[PDB]
């Protein structure tokens, strides 16, 4: 999903 | 002609969420904050507090559990929970409006992860180089951003990762999301755009968290930059003390007063008067000599390296100014 | 305790009627080298030879053989008034002794100290001497003879070479540099035999300089070398300071910066407190304007510092 994970 | 770069420090505050985590970090080790530990303790405990405060000053979501609980959604709060993200939101909006492209540098690759989600949430086309990116892949990211008529607008990079001497002159604005302890790592990041090939005025925006740790970090790195520039300009002072005498120098020493020596049919100046003496005449000598001494010392001690340095063409002796 | 700074005074001296003849003879016997004829590889050796002879002439013509009146060679008044520096020295010492001062006399040439020895005998001045011929034991024995309380000695003759050996002569207060070393740090090391911790009086240094001759031009060249050494010293400090990692206090001041104000905050901080949501152009133009002001203010603070 999101890159910050 | 390459236009000198504009460098502007953007002093920024913190969101309420940042204040919470900033306090939470100081509270976890508040006895180290008060400086209560012995002078023997390692730098580790203080350095850890420093890095967590940098993570707090960059974005709260760098800490686990910070971002609001499940389900996790990319949203506007990804921007409005960090003081830099709010300033960046409008700064990028104004950068894109005037037809300018921007490189964005950061110290932490997990922050570029946050900026990646921001770029898609805002519709920005981009490239990214972490330093975990291979050699061939970061080549394509360079050329993609440099392509004539490129689609990309923002370039995400970590401060050190690019290498040396890469060319990103197609962009005109550089945004340092956070600074480096080494002022040369950041100046190398600015010069990715500010180098030969750039036609437009390069502007560098250095995000700084005011009234926090990043403000004092700024002054420590500013001194390091100033101290660096002082070593550099004296790099030729090593040779000047080392340098032996020229043929031009030796010739000038011998010729000094040589004509008056050849003219003197009797004796030279001081001895022409008497040559026996009156303590009035000796006290007149010492007073005149002390005057000439103070003039000589004050004349030279105010000089710098640019006045005492001998060019290499000095030893390229050709002819006499006027003959002897 | 208080150690009075040294008064460094160049005393410019002329040349005797005899000296001018030799200075001319030196210049005439190699007038082609003075003009500048020859290549640099071969004429620098020719010029360096002229330099030493002119320094020898500025010191005393008797350094040349056959200059002094023929055999037998006796110490009379002609030993003094045939050299400009000796005449100035002769009246300076007479004043120095009357004011209750003792003097260390340095020189580059040991053969000048030999001339100075016969002068001291001619005037009755008790002296000792370290010229680097002397062995370690002998040097020690002479230092002790000069510093002893109630000493009989008044003059101490040294070669500038033998100055920087760690000897202490604080019982003397006057230093006379008959001639100067091309490296100022060697002459400056000679001064600190008297001007070091232990001296109670004002150290006065007289630097003999043959005016309007080669010794005057060298004096300005030594000041260049002296200043460049200071800049290298200053560069070393800036070099070391740049290499220093943050101290534990440097780390502490960075963490504590604003820590009290953050603990004091309940809402938002700084910019986010001011407006802190979506920002108009007026909000951004106010930040960038105030920020650019602080950047000029910050750079100006450090751009006015430099190896001082």
């Amino acid at each position: 999903g999101a890159k910050r994970h | 002609s390459l236009l000198p770069k504009k460098e502007i420090n953007v002093y920024i505050g913190m969101s309420e969420m940042q204040v919470k985590w900033y306090q939470k970090i100081l509270e976890k080790d508040i006895d180290a904050v008060n400086g209560a530990g012995g002078k023997r303790e390692s730098k580790t405990r203080l350095l850890n507090i420093v890095m967590q405060l940098r993570k707090c000053c960059n974005h709260p979501y760098l800490f686990e559990g910070a971002e609001p609980g499940p389900p996790y959604t990319t949203d506007e709060h990804l921007i409005y929970n960090a003081g830099k993200m709010v300033v960046l939101d409008k700064l990028l909006k104004r950068i894109q409006k005037q037809g300018s492209r921007v490189l964005i540098f950061s110290q932490m690759s997990r922050l570029l992860d946050i900026l990646e989600d921001y770029c898609v949430f805002r519709g920005y086309k981009y490239c990214r180089i972490d330093g975990s990116t291979a050699h061939e892949d970061r080549i394509a990211a360079i050329d993609e951003y440099n392509k004539p008529g490129s689609d990309k607008f923002i370039f995400l990079l970590t401060t050190r990762a690019g290498g040396l001497g890469i060319n990103l002159t197609t962009a005109d604005i550089v945004i340092l999301y956070d600074s480096d302890w080494n002022p040369q790592a950041d100046l190398q990041a600015m010069d990715r755009a500010h180098r030969i090939g750039q036609t437009k005025q390069v502007v560098v925006y250095r995000f700084v968290t005011d009234n926090a740790i990043e403000e004092k970090v700024l002054e420590r790195a500013a001194q390091k930059l100033r101290l660096d520039q002082l070593v550099i300009q004296q790099g030729r002072a090593q040779v000047a003390a080392k340098a032996a005498a020229n043929k031009d120098e030796l010739l000038s020493m011998i010729q000094h007063g040589a004509e008056k020596v050849f003219q003197t049919k009797g004796a030279f100046g001081t001895m022409a008067e008497k040559g026996s003496l009156d303590d009035d005449d000796i006290d007149a000598i010492l007073q005149a000599g002390e005057t000439r001494t103070k003039e000589l010392n004050a004349r030279y001690e105010k000089l710098g390296i640019d006045d005492l340095q001998k060019f290499t063409s000095e030893s390229a002796y050709e002819w006499n100014g006027e003959d002897f």
